[PDB]
């Protein structure tokens, strides 16, 4: 069988040990994305399997440096491990030129470090795709999505996990270009309430954050207050 | 970290069938032949060259290996560059101990023995060419095959790659041991007009001499005034 | 030692002497000082003679590799970077001062080499404990864009400066030309000191010396 | 990886080494190569496999290979392993050389290469080398030598033994010939020629076809020369003159 | 490096390549070992015959050291190993204690050496068993055996390669205070152990001897074939 | 023979009986995966580098989707095959070129940058334990001498220079519209060198292509920095084509 | 199944089977329960001996002053870890010279265990933990898994039958940040025996305790140490 | 085939389940805990006659307040024996005072699971060991018994058998065992016990005796001892 190396291609030039990492990610509960005219706004739809655990427990959102937020889907030990990578490589750079790394490169950098577990029998591929938001005055937004093959792209709207589809053509509606950070965490909030299967998994904690012209390029929660306004908006728009 | 273990091994009849098997991409290989002259050594071969869209001087299938060595070969191109590498460097650290450019046999021996290597060693396939190594030293010319296990043999004349079966018998009915270096390049690319198919230019098949002045490519118009008698 | 290169108009001409010491005794009178770096390149050398011979020997034998995979004619910064980035790494252990010189696409180049790895890029340079009075001569009589004949006229004038005023040098001139044609390997150019002749002669005749033991081994 | 390790190094149900069994197969299709020892010399006589009429000539043997001053070694199996053991006897030899001053003893020799072997099938994965060795030699301990060694690391001494295409037969033409304690280089010779012309049964023998080697000691000095094709042809007449001679 | 682990736990508690190294040890000559009052007697089988052979290069018998001697069963070529990695030992245990080592330890120290090649990574066991002999510093003469496993025992008397279930049957019959009353019944009791399993007797039974301070002692086939002959001859009445 | 296997030989760069190497043709069957095709042309003056350039989705930032590469100030490339293999292979390039500079003082060759890679490729197929990367790189850049260059190398770790050449879905079309083009030009050589590449891109697709829809690379004998054109620069081509 | 041999190996429903079975060695384990108030964190272990006559497996482990644990699954790797969060806390005091914070020695512990489930030829740690632990943001209970996941708890039950202890603490979980710690203990207690086959009791022979809050370092009860939480249970 | 650390569906790994079926194929040996000592008694299990008997070595001093009982794969416990032996003397080297009990059973417990192919050294452990053991001794505490197995578990007992007849021998165990048993009565039981389960009839050569007591040292019974105690039994 063709399916059990990430170093073996199957006759049809595919690498399946890639394609099944992808599935536990497609497997998630849904994370997006959304860049706007002035930052970058998050939201995790968190799935409560347990009453007992803590409001908080098993985050999907980071900080990987002080302008740089990170979500994420599928196995979450991976995507902290990935964290870490992504912050050691932000704390590198500063040490070694002296400035915060640019988002860009550090979508690269860390794409590239998941690419390297897609070639070998001796490990396996991150189960995980994220997204990386940062905003600043020089570079404006940025939100770059990067999936377990090391494949890095920048967007407007993002959305990974198993409501994906449904979450980007509610995303399409949106003229992002021309809102701010605070219009749009509503309509992150309204999107994860739209695509939310209510029937099937019963409880959710939605999570937050932005970074932009109104954190100062600090990527930070969104705080509690305009957290519950957002879901009191999203809830009454399901009506 | 590297597999550790031989990816060749003995059958139970006692064959290593890797090696067997890199024998067969040598077979399938474009056709290469060598002439040992009384003066000196020719080695051609023909351009596996589809398209009009190649640039033909941009790679060489005969290559320097030093002023006085030259190589071709049969089989898989990339696993050459690697030995070509290998030779050069190999050559370049005789010199620099000896003072003295590598006696043609040292260079064979050098080179067989890291074919050897890949018989053996861990996590790696044997090497899908065969090599044929020209030179002068001692007054006198070297004609020398190298194959995938590490054996290597001298060589008055011969034939490697597709249809060299034919080329040698075509060779054993036509050397002889006073043939002069000018008539041997004559006879090297008549062997290879034996299995061509395509009609010879001097763009798709390439030729390289060997003598007392040293070794070194034939340019194209060299070749073509070649061609015009054949 | 003394050595020394000039550009002239359509080259390089370097220079040496011959003499190599130990101590304050000669104990080579014709050292070949002028090595060779590729068919285009050549360097001087002065310093520690085995650092010299090995050093211009390894750089040289590197760049027969990088021209052979590049099947290009080497360039004169390419042996400059090699030599100067082992002899930084080596922290001036390995006690080699070079005068490189050549010519490549990119026309004639002259460099000093030193044992720390610093290079000069200049028309003129000299080095070996001669190497104040070669220098004395090019700051004289150097000019730009000379005709072949007056660069040699002038290399050998300094190195000739050297080997009569520099106890460390000696015994012959040897010239190397280098131009975009032309390779001219000129050893000995000059042989301005000779012996002085013997007077008596000491032909001592068999049995002379007083032998306590002998044997013949015959050979095939 | 567990998945394409073929685990050469392993024991099977019956207590086998099966690379070794298998190497062993590929020794006996090699060419035939014997050694007989002598009161006044040893030899090494071998079957050539480069045979073609294209071949050059270029080297003074085809598979007699020189190890020291007083020893000398032929091969049956895979050239390329024999090539990389060979180099090893004569590095070895040299070691010895070094850290002794007196030339290495010729079952020490051995010895030291057969722990080479056994260790190859004990650990470390890979293949076992393809490769039995002949070595003929004289040391000042027992004088003229003859050993043996396979690719399982064993090794063994004799007055007379055979390797290669037809071992078993060779062997029995042997056992029935050699006299113990009575043998001299030029009656080796003879027997050797016998035991070829037997064991070369596709087909008719012939000087281009055999390469053969004799060590001896003259004025305190070890010799080790290859017959010249001259003298191959007189020893192969001399059978054939011998055989006329059978019946009446 | 090759690090795969080669022996390893079966279902059943089994370690494979150990079972399959007793085999080898199984398929090997005959060797046995007798403990005497003041003497220690080593024979051992065959191998092959064959008049071609030089005798000297094929002993299956070996010193250690002065005081101690082995002899095996099995893998020749693995015995080697053993027995040169045993011989370096003793130099060291002389070395760093200024005394000889004794047989107990020595033989654990081939015991702890084979115990460690089925549990270490990349390397299959030692496919040998092996019956150690000789005299400790106060005169007390010793008989070990080891094994592939590592396991090892002192013994009165012992046997191990093919056809030590037999030999070893025998030898509980014989061995008695009377049959190692004198050092010539000893040696006798072996070649006695050996003669009942050995083909063409015999002819190819090589003996050694090892007795009390005197180093070990070969026996020729003229002074083997006097023994023979002397028990033989005895059979009759 | 006639495509059998034995043991691993297709899990694994060993040889199969007929002397194949099934792991390295499988990679040459994941170029296609990502459905795209290049081509590339060289003439006296300059060399062009032209790819499709689909943008599927809305929400992508389209200044981000890109396989037009800068190794150095000099040295542009195309990539085709999969995405992450193939950004990896750029960044190799780029340290190698960049070692090169700093080694021997001066820019490495087309050339030799091409072979490099290639070298590097060659190992993957020798050695057991990782895959070939399933991507095809094409260099373009101006050599002093011999004039514009393009090299293109493979998972096989074969190079060469040509004349153009292609890669991806349609390699096979493009080759020889490519071959058909310049038989008919003297000295065998193409003239109107941004025009062809488009054009057989074009042809071989059936598409009649947006400025949107394809992204352009040239270096030139006058200015040999890599250059990626504009949008407006890429429909001025497109216009002077429709219009004869 | 040529999918569950190597913890490298992804199924074709993105599934590490591996990992799955590492966690079936904690769900076979006893059961163990952790809980907090507003003041205290406790841990309660019900201990299982191989015979009438053996003492009784340690459950609960010391790691520093501030912070201790509750084991189920293999032992061997519960004291790996344990000896790794042991080292995490003394280096933290040797550095900083005060207690390392409760949820970065959690931190740890998810990317320590994480490495091996990545790696040919290693394999996940087959033990789950509940921690227990009081610094400057109060008292926790943390689980960690074989999966290299943890999670921040108000109350956990791992281990065999804990489903009904954990049926038990959310029934209940609404008074425990108001509790005594004789209250919170008593709590834990009950839940943990839900656990128990119906004929069986909590006995000083079988149940260890846990402590850690405001007053109180990390403090273990066993043996006739538990008798004042056990009398009581009226 | 599959890597030595995998785990099997029920969350164990194979091969210490199969390491655990090693040592039923081992000799029985029993530990008793008593409040004037402990005691150690072994089968010998002697397969010839001409094997001799006291060169069968199951119970061995680690220590002189330390005795230990082996079953299963005897080769493997020589690494595990001698690494007790070392950590009592590096403690009393570093510490001056004995190391209890207890901490001997761990620190031979943490070798158990450290196996395995591609984190470690060029030729570390490939499987774990086929042994299991009875650390009897007296520390501070007083007398302590430990069992520990080849999973790394170790665990105090009061009385415990290991072995091919444990079960047997743990039965009798709980009945004959109190808290209050002297040590001589304790003796005599394990005897008893090994007297019924042992395939051999028992006697003085090929069974194997030691106790450690408050008072006294490590001390293995002598052939004339055994055959006191066997008078009764
Ligand atoms: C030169 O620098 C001369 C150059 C050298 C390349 C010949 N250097 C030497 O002669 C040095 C000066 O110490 N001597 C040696 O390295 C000792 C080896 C000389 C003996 C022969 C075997 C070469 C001058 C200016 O120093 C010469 O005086
Ligand atoms: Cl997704
Ligand atoms: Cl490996
Ligand atoms: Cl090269
Ligand atoms: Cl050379
Ligand atoms: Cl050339
Ligand atoms: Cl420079
Ligand atoms: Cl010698
Ligand atoms: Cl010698
Ligand atoms: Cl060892
Ligand atoms: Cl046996
Ligand atoms: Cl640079
Ligand atoms: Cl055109
Ligand atoms: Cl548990
Ligand atoms: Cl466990
Ligand atoms: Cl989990
Ligand atoms: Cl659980
Ligand atoms: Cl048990
Ligand atoms: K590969």
């Amino acid at each position: 069988g063709y399916d059990l190396s990430a170093s073996t291609f199957s006759p049809d030039g595919r690498v399946f040990q890639v394609e099944y990492a992808m599935k536990a990610v497609e497997n998630s509960s849904t994370a997006i994305g959304i860049r706007c005219k002035d930052g970058v706004v998050f939201g995790v739809e968190k799935l409560v399997l347990s009453k007992l655990y803590e409001e908080g427990s098993n985050k999907r959102l980071f900080n990987v440096d002080r302008h740089v937020g990170m979500a994420v889907a599928g196995l979450l030990a991976d995507a902290r491990s990935l964290a870490d990578i992504a912050r050691e490589e932000a704390s590198n750079f500063r040490s070694n030129f002296g400035y915060n790394i640019p988002l860009k490169h550090l979508a690269d950098r860390v794409a590239m470090y998941v690419h390297a577990y897609t070639l070998y029998s001796a490990v396996r591929p991150f189960g995980c795709s994220f997204m990386l938001g940062s905003y600043s005055v020089n570079d404006g937004a940025q939100l770059y999505m990067i999936d377990p093959s090391g494949v890095s792209y920048g967007y407007w709207g993002c959305a990974i996990g198993k409501a994906r589809q449904a979450a980007k053509t509610e995303i399409e509606k949106l003229q992002m270009k021309e809102m701010t950070c605070r219009d749009i965490v509503k309509e992150v909030a309204k999107i994860i309430y739209i695509v939310h299967d209510e029937v099937k998994d019963k409880a959710f904690e939605l999570e937050l954050s932005w970074v932009g012209e109104l954190t100062n390029g600090r990527h930070e929660i969104v705080p509690k207050d305009i957290r519950e306004e957002a879901e009191k908006y999203a809830k009454e728009s399901l009506k | 970290r590297g597999y550790s273990f031989s990816l060749t091994t003995f059958s139970p009849s006692g064959k290593l069938v890797q090696i067997e098997y890199a024998l067969a991409a040598v077979a399938g290989g474009a056709p290469s032949v060598g002439i040992k002259a009384a003066n000196g050594v020719v080695l051609a071969t023909e351009k596996k060259q589809k398209s009009i869209l190649y640039d033909e001087r941009s790679v060489h299938k005969v290559e320097p290996i030093t002023k006085h060595i030259g190589l071709v070969y049969s089989g898989m191109g990339p696993d050459y560059r690697v030995l070509v590498h290998r030779a050069r460097k190999l050559a370049q650290q005789y010199y620099l101990v000896y003072q003295e450019p590598i006696p043609t046999a040292q260079l064979v021996q050098r080179v067989a023995s890291v074919m050897q290597e890949y018989t053996q060693s861990g996590g790696v396939r044997p090497f899908g060419v065969s090599l044929l190594i020209c030179g002068w030293n001692e007054g006198r010319p070297y004609l020398f095959q190298s194959d995938p296990s590490g054996a290597y043999f001298a060589w008055k004349a011969t034939a490697m790659g597709k249809n060299y079966v034919n080329g040698k018998t075509f060779l054993e009915k036509r050397y002889n041991e006073d043939l002069e270096l000018e008539d041997a390049i004559h006879t090297a690319i008549l062997t290879l007009k034996e299995s061509f198919e395509g009609q010879m230019t001097e763009d798709n098949i390439e030729v390289g001499i060997c003598n007392e002045a040293g070794f070194r490519r034939l340019t194209p118009t060299e070749v073509k005034d070649y061609l015009a008698a054949i | 030692t003394t050595i020394a290169g000039v550009v002239y108009k359509d080259g390089i001409v370097l220079g040496a002497d011959t003499r190599a010491t130990e101590g304050m005794v000669v104990a080579d009178k014709n050292c070949s000082k002028i090595h060779f770096i590729s068919p285009n390149i050549y360097c001087c050398g002065a310093g520690t003679a085995a650092d010299t011979d090995m050093t211009t020997q390894l750089i040289s034998s590197n760049l027969e590799l990088h021209s052979l995979s590049t099947g290009r004619l080497p360039r004169v910064v390419t042996a400059n970077r090699m030599l100067k980035q082992m002899l930084f790494r080596y922290q001036g252990y390995i006690g080699a001062a070079l005068v490189l010189g050549g010519v490549d696409v990119t026309g004639p180049h002259l460099y000093s080499i030193y044992p720390h790895g610093s290079t000069d890029k200049l028309p003129y340079v000299t080095m070996g404990s001669g190497s104040l009075a070669a220098m004395a001569v090019f700051e004289d009589k150097f000019r730009p864009d000379m005709e072949e004949e007056e660069a040699k006229n002038l290399v050998s004038e300094a190195i000739a400066a050297g080997i009569f005023n520099d106890l460390g040098s000696g015994s012959n001139i040897d010239l190397c030309v280098i131009s975009k044609n032309k390779l001219d390997f000129l050893r000995p150019y000059t042989v301005p000191n000779k012996k002085g002749t013997r007077l008596g002669r000491y032909r001592c005749e068999k049995g002379t010396t007083a032998v306590l033991t002998e044997k013949i081994t015959p050979l095939e | 990886s567990r998945r394409y390790d073929s685990r050469t190094t392993i024991f099977s149900p019956e207590g086998r080494l099966y690379q070794v069994e298998y190497a062993m197969e590929a020794i006996g299709h090699a060419g035939t190569c014997l050694g007989i020892l002598a009161n006044d010399g040893v030899l090494l006589a071998a079957e050539r496999r480069n045979i073609h009429k294209l071949l050059d000539e270029v080297f003074f043997s085809e598979k007699i290979y020189k190890l020291n001053e007083d020893m000398a070694c032929s091969v049956a199996g895979i050239t390329s392993d024999a090539n990389v053991l060979t180099n090893e006897l004569r590095l070895i030899a040299q070691r010895y050389l070094l850290q002794y001053q007196e030339p290495i003893p010729c079952e020490q020799l051995v010895t030291a290469l057969c722990d080479i072997k056994q260790a190859y099938t004990q650990f470390g994965g890979k293949r076992p080398f393809g490769v039995s060795l002949l070595y003929i030699g004289w040391d000042k301990h027992y004088g003229f030598q003859l050993y043996q060694s396979d690719p399982s690391g064993n090794y063994g001494g004799w007055k007379a033994t055979c390797i290669g295409n037809n071992s078993a037969a060779a062997v029995s033409m042997l056992k029935q010939d050699y006299k113990e304690g009575e043998m001299t280089l030029k009656s080796a010779l003879a027997l050797a020629i016998k035991v070829l012309n037997k064991t070369m049964d596709v087909s008719k023998l012939s000087a281009e076809k055999v390469e053969i080697a004799t060590l001896t000691r003259e004025n305190g000095k070890t010799v080790i020369r290859v017959l010249k094709q001259k003298e191959v042809e007189q020893l192969i007449k001399k059978h054939e003159e011998e055989e006329a001679k059978a019946e009446r | 490096s090759y690090d795969r682990a080669i022996t390893v736990f079966s279902p059943d508690g089994h370690l494979f390549q150990v079972e399959y190294a007793q085999e080898a040890v199984k398929k090997g000559s005959t060797a046995v070992g007798v403990r005497g009052r003041d003497i220690v007697v080593l024979g051992v089988e065959k191998k092959s015959v064959a008049k071609l052979q030089d005798e000297r290069t094929v002993r299956k018998i070996c010193a250690l050291d002065d005081n101690v001697c082995m002899a095996f069963a099995g893998l020749t070529a693995d015995a080697r190993i053993v027995i040169n990695r045993a011989r370096v030992e003793c130099q060291s245990h002389r070395l760093t204690v200024e005394d000889p080592v004794t047989v107990e330890y020595i033989t654990r120290y081939i015991a702890s050496l084979k115990q460690r090649y089925t549990q270490s990574n990349g390397r299959r066991p030692f496919g040998i068993s092996a019956l150690i002999v000789g005299f400790d510093f106060d005169g007390t003469p010793r008989l070990y055996q080891t094994d592939p496993s590592g396991t090892y025992h002192a013994w009165k008397a012992n046997a191990i390669g093919r056809g030590a279930k037999s030999v070893r049957e025998f030898l509980e019959k014989n061995y008695t205070d009377e049959a190692i009353e004198t050092d010539d019944l000893t040696i006798k009791l072996v070649i006695k152990a050996l003669l009942e399993v050995v083909q063409s007797g015999g002819k190819n039974i090589e003996l050694a001897v090892m007795r009390r301070d005197q180093s070990l002692k070969i026996l020729n086939p003229e002074e083997i074939e006097k023994y023979v002959a002397e028990i033989e001859k005895e059979k009759e009445e | 023979s006639r495509g059998s296997s034995a043991g691993f030989d297709r899990h694994i760069t060993i040889f199969s009986p007929e002397g194949r190497l099934y792991q390295v043709e499988y990679a040459f069957k994941a170029i296609n995966q990502g459905g795209l095709t290049s081509v590339a042309v060289r003439g006296k003056d300059c060399a062009v580098i032209v790819t499709q350039k689909k943008v599927p989705d809305k929400l992508l930032d389209s200044s981000t989707v890109t396989h037009l590469f800068k190794i150095t100030e000099n040295i542009g490339c195309v990539m085709t095959g999969m995405t992450a293999d193939s950004r990896s292979q750029v960044q190799r390039a780029r340290y190698e070129a960049a070692n090169w500079k700093y080694k021997y003082g001066y820019e490495i060759p087309v050339d030799m940058l091409c072979k490099r890679i290639a070298d590097i490729s060659q190992v993957y197929t020798q050695n057991a334990e990782m895959r070939p990367l399933g991507c095809c790189m094409i260099l373009i850049g101006i050599d002093e001498e011999q004039g514009p260059q393009v090299y293109k190398c493979d998972p096989a770790g074969y190079y060469c220079g040509f004349k153009a050449t292609a890669a991806g879905v349609k390699q096979t079309e493009s080759t020889s519209f490519l071959e058909k083009k310049v038989k008919k030009k003297f000295d065998w050589t193409f003239e109107q060198t941004v025009e062809t590449a488009i054009t057989c891109l074009s042809t071989v697709l059936s598409i009649d292509f947006k400025p949107s829809e394809i992204e352009v690379g040239v270096v030139t004998v006058e200015n040999p920095k890599f250059r990626i054109l504009t949008e407006a620069e890429i429909d001025a081509h497109l216009v002077a084509l429709a219009e004869r | 199944n040529q999918y569950d041999n190597d913890v490298t190996v992804w199924s074709p429903q993105g599934r590490i089977h591996q990992i799955e079975y590492a966690m079936e060695a904690v769900k076979q384990g006893s059961a163990t329960v952790g809980l907090k108030s507003k003041t205290h964190a406790v841990l309660v272990a019900l201990k299982r001996a191989q015979s009438e006559l053996a003492a009784h497996q340690k459950k609960i482990l010391h790691v520093d002053n501030h912070i201790g644990i509750s084991i189920a699954g293999l032992t061997a790797d519960a004291r790996l870890l344990c000896n790794f969060m042991r080292q995490e806390c003394l280096d933290s005091r040797f550095v900083f010279d005060r207690p390392l914070p409760v949820s970065r020695l959690v931190s740890l512990i998810g990317s320590k265990t994480q490495i091996p489930t990545q790696r040919y030829g290693r394999r996940p740690y087959g033990v789950g933990l509940l921690i227990a632990g009081y610094d400057d943001m109060g008292p926790h209970i943390f689980q960690t898994c074989p999966s290299a996941n943890y999670f921040d708890c108000r109350a956990m039950s791992i281990g065999a039958r804990s489903q009904s202890a954990r049926t038990y603490l959310e029934r209940h979980m609404s008074e425990f940040m108001e509790c005594n710690l004789n209250e919170l203990v008593k709590h834990g207690l009950r839940a943990l025996r839900e656990t128990l086959p119906a004929e069986q009791d909590l006995t000083t022979k079988n149940v260890s305790i846990g402590i850690v809050g405001k007053d109180l370092e990390f403090t273990i009860y066993d043996d006739d140490d538990v008798s004042p939480f056990l009398e009581g249970l009226e | 085939d599959r890597g030595v650390n995998t785990f099997s569906p029920e969350g164990r790994l194979f091969q210490v389940e199969y390491a655990i079926e090693a040592i039923k194929l081992g000799s029985t040996a029993i530990g008793i805990q008593t409040s004037e000592g402990v005691c150690l008694a072994v089968e010998k299990r002697i397969t010839s006659p001409l094997m001799e008997p006291s060169s069968i070595e199951k119970i061995v001093e680690i220590d002189a307040h330390i005795g230990c009982a082996m079953s299963g794969l005897i080769a493997d416990a020589k690494t595990l024996i001698d690494k007790a032996r070392v950590e009592t003397q590096n403690h009393w080297f570093t510490y001056n005072e004995t190391m209890t009990v207890e901490s001997v059973t761990q620190a031979v417990s943490n070798l158990a699971l450290q196996f395995g192919e591609e984190d470690a050294d060029p030729g570390a452990m490939s499987r774990p060991f086929g042994v299991a053991l009875l650390f009897g001794g007296v520390d501070e505490k007083g007398p302590q018994l430990f069992h520990m197995d080849p999973s790394g578990t170790f665990v105090q007992c009061d009385a415990r058998a290991i072995g091919s007849a444990s079960e047997g021998a743990q039965s009798s165990l709980q009945e004959v065992y109190h808290k209050s048993m002297t040590l001589k009565e304790a003796i005599k039981s394990s005897l008893i016990i090994l007297k019924q389960v042992m395939e051999e009839k028992l006697n003085a050569t090929n069974i194997e005796l030691a106790t450690v007591q408050p008072g006294q040292n490590f001390h293995m019974f002598t052939k004339e001892e055994l055959e006191e105690v066997i008078k009764d039994i």
